[PDB]
RNA sequence: GAGACUUGGGCAAUGUGACUGCUGAUCAGCAGUCACAUUGCCCAAGUCUCUU
């Protein structure tokens, strides 16, 4: 892949 | 099926044995799990000892009379000593049917046999060799024992005894058996001071500060263990010193 | 401390409780246990002062590891005005004669240390379970299987049965390992283990709602999703390091001893080589969980541990091993560092170019990870925050440790803020990347974390529990939650207000993380539950049950002068007798077990023979007992090897080679012997 | 064969799908009766009932 | 002694469908063992009778 | 006996669901023993020098 694909700049804190 | 090969033991050594289950008692080294017909050759040589020392210092006292018990001590100690007994033990090729296993052991075995091939199977009158194996000659001095038990008799083990030990009789008996180190200490113009040594490993190194022909020198030697280190300069500075006199 | 310290409104009850019964308690980490079990030990202190012979008695503290028991013990020192005193095995209790054993006994009013060195002084007659007034158990939840908790237990039900000492169990979980099901039974076996009552708190407005000020952290989760593509270098390492594994299998080196299966059943690699296979494994899992940087990271740490191990090869060949694997290391390191600066050619702004080098060739988990921090942290002061990560591989923990110190150091928010810092279990690994002792260092990585020092730390389950840490705010998990009690121990830690409890799992392992998150739930609710409705029974006298639930092993052996033999103990016997004997390196002490054949079996047993099997034991040749040893026929390989070591130990000590106290005999006991016997006219000189 | 069955409902047609009736008087086969309620939502779920 | 009567009955029942004589001697083998067996565990019975 | 159908019996193949023990490999956490190393307290002991 070369490059490792970038995870969602935004993300936030679900609550369980 | 132990004594592979004992006919060669016993022709280098020059004695039979009408029962072998003591050779192989006494070559029985304590790691050697594939022997459970015998003990280990540890309560053979706690004889073996006693009856070395005592039959070479019987030997020296009625022989070597021109000199004084102060001196005489001194070579019955040398004469006793467990460097000698490695050496003739190497001598007479019996690293070969020692039935003992182990690593490092082993190679220390390997390493001694292989320096003394360098220097001939002669002593290097004391060594500065890597490191001496004490078992070789704890199993060299155990086998005098088992010599001993199997026959029961005192004078056919002192013949034995005489016989491996007519060269360095003849050596010891004729220079100065040893006395070193403190020889250096004491030495009319040499001087030597030391620090503390440290080991690393399996290396070791300590600065030695001595005087040679009225000047000071500093030389370092090979060795295993601190005060081994310690040894081996003080062989580097008797080297030194002899050469200067050579 | 001072006497300013003020019982609470449950603490008071739990103290009057215990003293009228023997019990254990379960409350929340940080709730103040132990200073209710302080106060009870200062209900049970009227025969502290006077020695052992005159009427006088003492009172054990109870601990699992050294660090918390030294801990407890300058907490009970600094609480009360008492002589405690404090050993454990590497203290140099192990040689203690009767005289150096005596003089502390009558010197000190309480006693702690770590379970073995207690049992077996009690086990040597050095005290008597009636000369105790009470003792105190901490995690209580470790008394399990041959657990030494369980085996001092079992000395209750061997010794005498009146005038028993007090005891009560200090804990915070109950349940150790994933056996949440049917939790009635594992309660039960707790309490008949320790021969109490469980109690626990009731009286829900005035008195749960003071003690949760330990105050329930908030919970919250991220997920990621699954990398799978594998980069091309990483299996061009993979045949670099399967063709180094097949050239290590084929070079020789000397003689070593046979380490094999822990049932016997079958080989194993040499201990060395099964070291450095481990290593390149437990990298290779780094590389592949966490990509390149990581990988990078670790390479260094591998480098390393070889140099020292290298360094510390006694035999020339083992040092050629270790040069040869140093190669291939570095060959690794070189084709990393390659990859790694081949992306960064295209920027040259160093700060921001480490940084995104650092997200670029990390896996997704951690770049979410290293985000999340940025996110959380949000620039605030460096005093304020202290924070915990929990990652399940030993040098997981270096590695990721070092990729935060190179992050921080590519972030100017978080370059004055975070300090980080990691620690491990026993086992310790030097946190070193250079050489050995770098520089020398006195402060544990647990110090500088409660000073301020280290606002970071990164650890095992070793930081879980039992070492008494600060009030944590933010706690991260990264490797999937393991078992309920690491769960709820670390979500304990988290004790401040509005506390976060931060975890981690892939986008496919959510739905899983879900049942073992509500079960939990559950398994802490009807625990809860089922304390507050239980039947009201005084101390479960049951003594049918309590002697019906040990009988089924092997019946300890006691001799006269009152020792006691546990079975259990008779490997560490037989194995630490078998140290005494002088022997070089190689030369083993330990007795090499050989599992029989079954025709074997029938051929010296009986018809029972076949139907279970049978071990045998062989001894080195230095030993006096030459002949060989079989055990009786048990079931398991596991009972059969207990039962050849009890009987040989047995044998052992029925030879002589065993004192009286069931510990080998140094030179001491010899010429004691002879004394009177050689040197008797030394006695009319004054001397001997 | 009943989730074997049951798998055919999605690959096929998953409208005009005829009605599902999970008809029984034991729900846990097996020493898993643990957790009850996550048990019963796989039948739940693989049933579409 | 009630099983070692049934079992007969299978062995013999196996031998005739037995194919060739290498199973053959070896059913009658087994049935021959059984009622050796059969008739040590009458005497048993009958040693109390 | 065969062709087919009805019922039953015999054999075989393969698969499915569940249970009890037995081990294997990997990983974390904990205890104990032995040994080595650092320097010091350190007395014994011989040698040697000074000297007592
Ligand atoms: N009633 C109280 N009186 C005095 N100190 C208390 C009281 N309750 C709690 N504490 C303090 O709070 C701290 C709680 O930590 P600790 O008791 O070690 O937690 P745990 O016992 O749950 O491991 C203790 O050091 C204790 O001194
Ligand atoms: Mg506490």
């Amino acid at each position: 892949i070369d490059r490792y694909e970038q995870v969602s700049k935004d993300f936030e804190f679900i609550k369980i | 099926g132990f004594l592979i090969n004992h006919y060669y033991l016993e022709k280098n050594l020059g004695y039979t044995f009408k029962d072998r289950r003591y050779l192989l008692q006494a070559l029985t080294h304590p790691s050697y799990p594939t022997n459970r017909i015998t003990g280990s050759y540890q309560e053979l040589e706690f004889i073996g000892n006693a009856i070395l020392d005592f039959l070479i210092s019987a030997y020296i006292f009625e022989n070597n009379t021109k000199m004084n018990p102060g001196a005489l001590t001194d070579l019955r100690s040398a004469l006793v000593n467990n460097t000698t007994l490695a050496c003739i033990c190497v001598r007479h090729r019996l690293h070969f049917f020692i039935l003992a296993e182990n690593a490092k052991l082993s190679e220390i075995i390997s390493k001694f046999v292989n320096f003394q091939e360098s220097q001939g199977h002669r002593v290097t009158n004391m060594s500065t060799n890597v490191d001496v194996p004490k078992a070789l000659g704890d199993v060299l001095e155990a086998l005098i024992a088992a010599v001993y038990l199997d026959c029961r008799d005192l004078q056919r083990t002192w013949e034995v005894i005489f016989n491996l030990f007519e060269p360095e009789l003849q050596e010891f008996t004729r220079k100065v058996p040893i006395n070193h180190i403190r020889q250096l200490v004491e030495h009319k113009h040499a001087k030597p001071v030391f620090s503390s040594p440290i080991v690393e490993g399996e290396t070791v190194m300590v600065s030695c500060q001595f005087t040679c022909m009225e000047k000071t020198i500093k030389v370092y030697g090979f060795g295993s263990n601190k005060d081994q280190a310690k040894l081996s300069a003080a062989k580097h500075a008797l080297q030194q010193l002899s050469k200067c006199d050579a | 401390e001072d006497v300013e310290i003020k019982p609470r409104g449950y603490q008071l009850r739990l103290v009057d409780h215990l003293t009228k019964s023997n019990g254990i308690v379960y409350l929340p980490t940080g709730s103040g246990k132990t200073f209710v079990a302080i106060l009870v030990l200062k209900r049970f202190s009227q025969d502290f002062d006077k020695p052992i012979e005159s009427g006088g008695k003492r009172a054990l503290f109870m601990c699992n590891t050294v660090e918390l028991a030294r801990q407890q013990a300058m907490a009970v020192r600094r609480c009360t005005n008492f002589k405690v005193g404090f050993y454990v095995g590497e203290q140099g209790v192990d040689d203690w004669t009767r005289g150096m054993w005596s003089d502390e006994i009558k010197k000190n009013q309480v006693l702690v240390g770590t379970a073995q060195v207690f049992l077996d002084m009690v086990t040597q007659t050095y005290v008597a379970l009636s000369s105790l007034s009470v003792v105190i158990i901490d995690e209580c939840h470790h008394g399990t299987g041959h657990h030494p908790f369980r085996e001092f237990m079992r000395l209750f039900t061997i010794a005498n049965q009146t005038k028993l000492p007090r005891v009560v169990g200090l804990t915070g979980v109950l349940i150790k390992g994933n056996e949440i099901t049917n939790v009635a039974t594992k309660l039960k076996e707790l309490e008949i283990t320790y021969r109490g009552n469980i109690i626990t708190v009731s009286d829900t407005k005035e008195m749960e709602n003071v003690m949760l000020y330990a105050t329930k952290p908030t919970e919250v989760m991220v997920s990621f999703p699954h990398q799978e593509q594998v980069l091309t270098v990483t299996r061009l390492i993979s045949a670099e390091i399967e063709k180094f594994y097949v050239s290590l299998d084929l070079m020789n080196i000397g003689v070593q001893p046979i380490r094999r299966s822990k049932s016997l059943q079958c080989l194993r690699d040499p201990s060395k080589k099964s070291f450095v296979k481990q290593l390149f494994n437990d990298f290779l899992y780094q590389m592949k969980e966490y990509g390149i940087y990581a990988a990078s990271i670790a390479i260094i740490s591998l480098i390393v541990e070889f140099d020292i191990k290298r360094r510390q090869a006694e035999t020339l060949s083992v040092k050629l091993m270790h040069r040869t694997a140093l190669t291939l290391c570095e060959k690794i390191r070189h084709l990393l560092v390659q990859k790694l600066q081949d992306m960064t050619y295209d920027d040259d702004d160093d700060n921001v170019n480490t940084e995104e080098v650092i997200m670029n060739f990390s896996t997704p988990k951690v770049q979410r990870f290293l985000m999340s921090l940025k996110v959380s942290f949000a620039d605030k002061d460096p005093k304020d925050i202290c924070c915990l990560v929990f990652v399940e591989r030993r040098y997981t923990c270096k590695c990721i440790y070092g990729l935060l110190l190179n992050y921080i150091q590519s972030t100017p928010e978080l370059r004055n803020v975070l300090t980080p810092q990691f620690m491990v279990g026993r086992n310790n690994i030097s946190p070193d990347f250079e050489s050995v002792l770098e520089r020398k260092w006195q402060k544990s990585a647990i110090q500088q974390f409660r000073d301020g020092n280290a606002n970071l730390m990164i650890c095992s389950s070793v930081l879980e529990e039992g070492i008494d840490v600060q009030a944590c705010n933010h706690v991260f998990i990264l490797d999937p939650v393991k078992t309920f009690n690491m769960y709820v121990q670390s979500k304990g830690r988290a004790r401040t207000t509005e506390a976060k409890f931060v975890l981690f799992t892939a986008d496919k392992e959510r739905e899983k993380t879900i049942q073992q998150i509500y079960q939990y739930r559950k398994a802490h609710n009807d625990i809860a539950e089922y304390l507050k409705d239980r039947v009201l029974e005084k101390t479960e006298p049951e003594l049918y049950e309590i002697k019906g639930h040990f009988q089924d092993d092997i019946d300890p052996f006691t001799n006269e002068n009152g020792a006691v033999l546990l079975p259990n103990n008779a490997l560490a016997i037989l194995h630490r007798y078998c140290q005494t004997i002088p022997t070089d390196a190689f030369g083993f002490v330990i007795p090499w077990f050989h599992v029989l054949q079954e025709d074997e079996r029938d051929r010296i047993f009986g018809v029972s023979a076949k139907g279970k099997h049978v071990i045998s034991i062989n001894m080195p040749v230095n030993c006096m007992l030459r002949d060989t040893i079989y055990s009786d026929p048990m079931d398991n390989v596991k009972t059969a090897k207990i039962s050849a070591a009890f009987k040989a130990c047995k044998v052992l000590y029925s030879l002589g080679e065993l004192n009286e106290r069931f510990v080998p005999k140094t030179l001491k006991e010899r010429v004691a012997s002879i004394a009177d016997v050689h040197f008797e006219h030394w006695n009319k000189y004054g001397d001997s």
